[PDB]
């Protein structure tokens, strides 16, 4: 409706995307603490997190509550099709489901679009690992 | 301003170029490959829109009402024909630079009316 | 009509019928079949007749034939060739090619019918294979596996797979931008001569950046310039139009700017009109162009002749190469400029380098068609050389000594043998088929490769692009340097094989399309443009009714083959039709008026498919399913399920055109064996897709006749207790790769910490995960000179110089061991002397390749291609799982064994069940492989109910609560926990251990392959230690 | 903000709405109907044109939002044009009392005592918008 006024130093697109990412990241953290409150003292995830032996509070949160927003190059899922992310969506859909908010937990299991967008975000992490495993001794070798 | 187009020579259809009639003190458009000269009606030689302000409704094509993949709504009726369903979309463009305005097109065949809200 | 309770019956029936008809390797087979059916005949028909000169001799090839694969024995007798003999004897499985040649002399003629010109290697189970159409009985008579898919070649006895090669699509205009360039925008067209002889020739059309400071520059701004092939520097675009013979500015601009009432476009072209003002005639423009060649002509007319050849033959060959095509080239060049302008005006978004609608995949067919032209030209070239030396003697000429049949035969063989896709004078094609396990074989036959070079370094090729949906598996890619570059087909992905556009063009010419040459140039403004295979072909003034008519014809499978994609870009006013090969596509259900066209009657007919004649073809022919490619998908609305078609309180979309068949078909082969993959962190699905390829199983049923260099077969594979519906089509039931194991997730004695595993030794004593390893040795007699040869014989110390402390008395008099002999390291398996040019013979006998004690399993003896005696020896050794051995679970949880406890020491339930494997819980929480936990639960329900559990992803009918409720009915704790007792002391354990049956995999990696007994970064650390005497002792 | 606007590079393109170039040989009856009211101030009180002035007019419209946010003003632009070119260019501009933020530019008065003027004026327009540092 053009009722949104831009923040100084940000474009209206940056203003919009900032506001949407705040809402959805707050929801991820609000649901995640609600999950951590649910866990009994017997809970074996909590036993391993609180010991610090393995896992963290976000792993609990993603298993139990919400996997959350999927990102590529730090942004929400790109319109790789013309004005849409997949043929299943209509054009100009900026909503959370369209742009890769996985509102399900790993226990509930992902919907098909969420599964693909979670594969897109997971590919970036696989590429970055391949890059940094190419540099393991690079600066050490040059400095020595 | 708008934009300034082209004139072509009647004799040879090459582009006419502006030059002054220095003795009558009037702008002429004149061919560079033949004697043809034409008196200008416009005085303006050139305009350039750094802000790119133009009515994008001139660039929306009415045939786009046929696209299965755009969202459509009865929530915004057409003025010219009253038809309830309109298709709506963003600029689908660069050079909007910021805005997220929705453009509407009437879905009634052969109406093709376009507006912005 | 089909109701949502019947839907999960219906859609898996139609999927079953697709795989019954197509199978998994159909894009391999159909591509090679098209190569022999069509491309070979065209290559011979398109090759120029020989004009030879005395009398003049004109020679031409008429019609062509192949036999079934046929070997020619060492004496030259033909005999029919079976693939298994080719594997055993190291032969190439190939068919002789014969051609009808007419010899004409000037005038008289004689016909040389069925002249043999060479052998084409045959793709197994293609229509030209001897296995084609055979039944399971016949295949077993031939010692073939009925389940082996074919789709590979046998070259010198080695199975070879052509990995598909991704490339940018030809003939379409792309506009890209580049960061540093002289040019703000560059349009380009990688145009290619309609699959004719000569390669692709790129033209670029570029707009220069305004950043050049200078009065002349600033006064005009951004010039547009063409970059023509075979021309050293850019030509002002208006000169290229003048050289094509359009002289006035208005004639040129009517080809570039379709509405002259668009004054913002008019101002963009003025800097290029002024740049060309001084050239006003075609002859001056042709001189201007021809002056810029690699060797500018000595004279004006020689430059014009060179320029006119370049403009007709070299730029835009897909638009035409004939004497009058220059109006067509002007329209296409003006379109290429017009799209550059629209990109510069921001009116159209730039093209995407990674959008898979802009790609093509080159399969075996296109790869061999390209390659075969190189050999066939060499065939004619060698005839041209040889024949003229007889015609220069006036005597009559005989072709039957000029045709060197080794050209085709050895050129195709060599490139398929090596992967080097050209002369021994593109690489990594034609890989050896991986035979580790059946899923490995299926995934290798469906693998795709990316371009790492020119386009790849400009693209973002490793990212999972949005357009891989339903075409390429999102999970399946290698670790390491190849991440995201090597890819795999989705299970219902099909690659177009291509057809001639002639039937489509003749339809368009009658359905009131207006042709290239006929239009009044203004009329192109309101009309839509029709492109076929990238050729702009005409305009149409009612595109919606045209597009309806086109879709109807394709659905009826009338004039338009179902493989033809047809795309309307409604905002651009372009219709594009592609009959091109190498387009990836997938089948989708048609939706009309929010209803499927698939009705209950189609499912009923498909249910009787074993005795009613109805099949998947009838589903395509009825217009109920449709193939759609990656940029027709730009125009569909896809329902994910018929749930999306139901009425809803807030309506998202009311205009669905298509529906997904089942969303799980986005996965490929190795990802389809993962249970509950929608419950796993996506990196762990990727790791299983690589680990599945390393799981032992039964790789093929006829493994007893195969003499593979290395093979692993499991004693007791089981099908998974928990399975995906797609696993049916992978035939994973029939060739399983793993065992269902009782797994406790427990911290026991600590030997399973990190990723280690504890295994029950008593289960291992009972043959749990036991396997055998087969190693095959080849050896060959040779004849190296007039008095030196290698022969199989038993060496002896009284004659042979090369003798060692190795043991020869296991050999028989033929110099070979027999099967059933127990062998060890430095045992000689094949005694082979060479006579030398006290002693008289050198020893070249072959030893057991490792000290691992095995047993000789088979010894086959034959003759090679050269008729020398040829031996293969297969040795077997049994591999009982050890503490070093690696295991995995289908959820990326790889791990070595850590220790083995007997049943007495394992923890046990009240019922006396000890686990087979104990994994550490610390493997779970940060990896979030929750699918692994759900599998154990569903497997416990399955083993009690006696019913194999459906773990297909995206199934709203299977939820963890429902599995728990079912488990409770069998008297187990609803979450799979159980009271275990410590084996050492018998006390209850305070925690209740999660136990369930889980499908485990034994991986190829075993410690007996690896136990063995200091670079720059190691010296650097020893300097930081200051261990200076160590650092010099170690060097 | 005042210091921010003194550091962040701002060329005239940042603050220009549009260019129009005209043939206007008599400013006393200027071809743009908007300008006859306000331009006459510079002709009741003459400046520069004591010998002659070029008949080719370059008219720029400045963006009042982009001008006001930077707190730029027409005198500060026109004197930077005068500084950046010299007396071989002339600049004429509105008071912000007038409703529209026009600046009018012409080629030298006294050069009348290899690009034709409207070609040179298009070169000048590009050179200002490229490289007139405001
Ligand atoms: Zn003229
Ligand atoms: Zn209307």
């Amino acid at each position: 409706n053009n009722e949104l006024e831009p923040t100084p130093g940000n474009t209206l697109r940056q203003t919009f995307e900032n506001q949407v990412n705040r809402i959805l990241n707050d929801a991820r953290d609000k649901t995640g603490s609600s999950a951590q409150k649910s866990l009994s003292e017997y809970n074996n995830f909590k036993s391993m997190v609180v010991s610090g032996a393995k896992g963290s509070k976000i792993n609990i949160s993603q298993v139990i509550a919400v996997v959350g927003q999927q990102n590529v190059e730090g942004k929400r899922i790109p319109f790789g099709f013309k004005h849409r992310t997949l043929p299943h969506f209509i054009k100009d859909d900026y909503g959370p489901e369209s742009r890769g908010f996985v509102e399900n937990s790993y226990l509930a299991g992902l919907t098909p679009t969420e599964f693909f967008f979670h594969a897109m975000g997971g590919r970036e992490g696989l590429i970055d690992t391949a890059v940094k495993t190419a540099e393991t001794g690079y600066i050490q070798r040059r400095l020595i | 301003p708008g934009f300034v187009g082209i004139r072509f020579c009647q004799e040879c259809n090459n582009m006419l170029y502006p030059k002054e009639d220095k003795e009558n003190r009037i702008l002429l458009y004149a061919c560079r490959n033949c004697d043809y000269q034409q008196e200008a009606d416009n005085s303006c030689i050139y305009v350039n829109k750094i802000t790119h302000e133009v009515d994008e409704l001139t660039q929306i094509i009415a045939d786009v009402s046929q696209d299965p993949t755009l969202p459509r709504t009865e929530d915004h009726p057409c003025q010219k024909c009253g038809h309830k369903e309109a298709v709506f979309f963003q600029s689908h463009s660069a050079r909007a630079e910021d805005a997220m305005r929705l453009y509407y097109v009437c879905t009634a065949p052969h109406c093709g009316h376009r507006w912005t809200e | 009509e089909i109701t949502p309770d019947l839907w999960q019956e219906a859609c898996w029936i139609v999927i079953s019928s697709y795989f019954d008809e197509k199978g998994l390797v159909r894009q391999q087979l159909d591509s090679f079949d098209e190569f022999i059916q069509m491309s070979v005949q065209r290559i011979v028909e398109d090759a120029p007749p020989i004009d030879l000169q005395p009398p003049r001799y004109l020679l031409k090839f008429e019609q062509i034939y192949l036999s079934k694969p046929t070997h020619w024995e060492r004496d030259g007798a033909p005999s029919p060739m079976m693939p298994n003999e080719a594997r055993l004897r190291n032969l190439t499985y190939s068919a002789p090619l014969y051609v009808d040649i007419t010899k004409t002399v000037i005038q008289l003629q004689t016909q040389h019918q069925k002249t043999f010109i060479g052998k084409i290697p045959i793709m197994l189970r293609s229509t030209y294979c001897l296995l084609n159409g055979l039944t399971d009985r016949d295949l077993c008579e031939l010692n073939e596996c009925p389940l082996d898919p074919g789709g590979y070649f046998i070259i010198n006895g080695s199975e070879k797979v052509l990995i598909a090669q991704e490339k940018m699509a030809t003939n379409t205009v792309y506009v890209f931008a580049k960061k540093d360039s002289k040019y703000a925008y560059t349009g380009e067209c990688r145009s290619c001569l309609e699959n004719s002889s000569r390669p692709t020739s790129t033209i670029w059309v570029s707009m220069l950046a305004r950043g050049g400071q200078g009065a002349k520059k600033s006064a005009i701004g951004q010039r547009i310039v063409a970059t023509l092939p075979y021309i050293k520097q850019e030509v002002p675009i208006i000169i290229v139009f003048r050289a094509l013979g359009f002289v006035s500015d208005r004639d040129i601009l009517e080809h570039i700017i379709y509405d002259f009432e668009d004054p913002e476009m008019m101002e963009m072209v003025k800097p290029s009109l002024d740049e060309a003002f001084v050239i006003q005639e075609q002859n001056v423009a042709l001189n201007f162009i021809g002056s810029r060649g690699a060797k500018p002509g000595v004279t004006k007319e020689k430059r014009i002749k060179y320029a006119k050849e370049v403009l007709q033959k070299e730029m835009l060959p897909h638009v035409g190469v004939s004497d009058f095509c220059e109006t067509k080239k002007a329209y296409f060049l003006g379109y290429m400029v017009h799209r550059l302008l629209l990109a510069a005006l921001g009116r159209r978004e730039l093209d995407d380098r990674d959008h898979y609608g802009n790609k093509r995949l080159d399969l075996a067919g296109p790869l061999l068609a390209f390659l075969f032209r190189g050999m066939f030209k060499n065939l004619l070239k060698e005839v041209r050389i040889y024949a003229q030396k007889f015609i220069d003697r006036g005597k009559d000429f005989n072709l039957e000594l000029a045709i060197k049949t080794r050209i085709i035969s050895d050129g195709l063989k060599y490139s398929l043998a090596t992967g080097n896709w050209g002369d021994q004078k593109r690489a990594g094609v034609s890989q050896v088929l991986n035979r580790l396990t059946f899923a490995s074989t299926l995934s290798h036959l469906r693998r795709l490769n990316s371009p790492i070079g020119r386009d790849g370094k400009l693209a973002k090729p490793r990212q999972l692009h949005n357009t891989l949906w339903g075409m390429v598996c999102p999970a399946e890619t290698p670790e390491g340097h190849a991440v995201g570059l090597v890819k795999n087909l989705a299970l219902m992905a099909y690659i177009s094989v291509g057809s001639q556009p002639s039937p489509i063009l003749e339809f368009l010419e009658e359905w009131s399309m207006e042709n290239l040459e006929e239009i009044s140039p203004a009329a192109i403004a309101d009309a839509t443009k029709i492109f076929v295979n990238g050729c702009w072909v005409g305009i149409h003034k009612d595109p919606e009714q045209l597009m309806n008519t086109l879709r109807k014809l394709r659905r009826q499978m009338d004039i338009i083959v179902s493989e033809v994609s047809m795309i309307r870009d409604i905002r651009e006013r372009e219709i594009r039709i592609y009959t091109d090969a190498g387009r990836i596509c997938r089948p989708l259900l048609i939706v009309e008026k929010q209803k499927l066209l698939l009705k209950k009657r189609h499912i009923d007919q498909l249910k009787e498919r074993e005795y009613n004649n109805y099949s998947w073809q009838d589903l395509v022919a009825s217009g109920v399913v449709e193939y759609i490619d990656t940029l027709e998908e730009e125009t569909v609305m896809l329902a994910m399920t018929p749930d999306d078609l139901q009425e809803k309180e807030v309506a998202y979309c009311s205009t669905y055109t298509h529906c997904e068949i089942h969303p799980s078909m986005i996965l490929g082969v190795c990802a389809s064996i993962i249970p509950f993959p929608d419950h796993n962190q996506s990196p762990r699905n990727t790791y299983q897709s690589a680990m599945g390829k390393q799981a032992m199983g039964v790789y093929i049923t006829n493994f007893h006749v195969r003499m593979d260099t290395l093979a692993h077969v499991l004693y007791y594979p089981q099908k998974p207790l928990v399975t995906t519906r797609s696993m049916e089509y992978l035939r994973f039931r029939e060739l399983p790769a793993g065992i269902n194991s009782i797994v406790a997730i427990a911290s026991y004695t600590g030997y399973n910490q990190e990723d280690s595993v504890i295994m029950n030794r008593s289960a291992v004593d009972r043959g749990f995960f036991r396997s055998v390893f087969y190693r095959s040795y080849k050896e060959q007699e040779s004849k190296k000179g007039f008095d030196q040869e290698e022969v199989f014989e038993k060496p002896t110390r009284e004659t042979c110089q090369g003798m060692r402390h190795a043991i020869y008395d296991k050999l028989d008099d033929d110099g070979l061991i027999a099967p059933g002999v127990r062998v060890s390291g430095d045992d000689v398996i094949i005694g082979k002397t060479v006579t030398l040019p006290r002693y008289t013979k050198r020893d070249c006998s072959t030893f057991l390749r490792t000290s691992e004690t095995g047993i000789v399993d088979q010894v086959m003896v034959t003759l090679n291609q050269e008729g020398y005696k040829f031996c293969k020896i297969r040795v077997r050794s049994v591999r009982i799982p050890q503490i070093g051995d690696k295991f995995a679970s289908r959820h990326g949880q790889k791990g070595t064994c850590g220790i083995q406890y007997r049943q007495e020491d394992m923890p046990f339930t009240c019922e006396g069940i000890t686990p087979d494997i104990i994994i550490n819980p610390h493997a779970i929480p940060s990896r979030m492989t929750i699918g692994h936990l759900i599998e154990c639960l569903q497997g416990k329900v399955s083993a009690n109910k006696g019913e194999i559990g459906d773990a297909t992803p995206f199934n709203d009918a299977v939820n963890v609560q429902k599995i728990s409720n079912l488990l409770s009915d069998y008297g187990y704790h609803l979450r799979g926990n159980e009271v275990l007792y410590n084996g050492f002391t018998g006390r209850k354990i305070t925690s209740q251990i999660f136990i369930g049956p889980t499908y485990y995999q034994r991986l190829k990696h075993m410690v007996d392959d690896k136990i063995h007994s200091f670079g720059e970064m190691e010296r650097d650390c020893q300097i930081a230690h200051g261990a200076a005497q160590f650092l010099r002792e170690r060097l | 903000k005042d210091i921010l606007c003194r550091l962040e590079h701002t060329t005239l393109r940042k603050v220009t709405a549009n260019t129009a170039i005209y043939y206007d040989p008599n400013p006393q009856s200027t071809v743009v109907a908007e300008d006859q009211e306000w331009v006459n101030v510079y002709y009741e009180m003459p400046d520069f044109d004591v010998a002659r002035i070029s008949p080719w007019l370059l008219r720029v419209e400045l963006d009042r939002k982009h001008m006001t946010d930077r707190k730029l003003t027409m005198e500060q632009i026109a004197e930077k044009i005068n500084a950046g070119f010299g007396d071989d260019l002339n600049c004429i501009f509105n008071d912000d009392n007038a409703e529209k933020l026009v600046l009018r530019i012409r080629i030298m008065n006294s050069d009348e005592n290899k690009m034709d003027d409207d070609v040179f004026l298009r070169c000048i327009e590009s050179n200002m918008l490229t490289d007139m540092t405001l």
